């Protein structure tokens, strides 16, 4: 019983091996649009700045 | 009588035979338990080599 009981939790510990690997790489892909949003937004803070130096369609 | 004495005294003698003969089945019961851990320690060491596999 207790081989059988080791064979399920290292059976179970390498589906958490698996899925934790998983997520993290899915975790990197979520946070790669995040990445490339927030390089809109600065962009887009630089550009707002342009508009107040303007001084006259400001 | 003294040979009544003796008679008893073949008496106890049978009881101290058997209460030997009682501890050898005890002392057969322990061996037994050292012969069922063998018997389990060569399930635990197959175990030990699936864990390690």
């Amino acid at each position: 019983g207790n081989f059988k009981s080791k064979l399920k939790k290292a059976m179970l510990s390498q589906q958490i091996t698996k899925s934790t690997i998983a997520n993290k790489m899915r975790l990197k892909v979520l946070s790669a649009r995040e990445q490339s949003l927030d390089g809109i937004f600065e962009e887009t803070k630089e550009k707002l700045s342009g508009i107040a130096n303007n001084r006259d369609e400001y | 009588n003294g040979i009544a004495t003796l008679l008893q005294a073949e008496k106890e003698a049978h009881e101290i035979v058997s209460k030997a003969r009682k501890y050898r089945q005890d002392k057969l019961k322990q061996a037994k338990t050292d012969a069922a851990k063998e018997i389990d320690s060569y399930k635990i060491q197959k175990d030990k080599e699936l864990k390690e596999f």
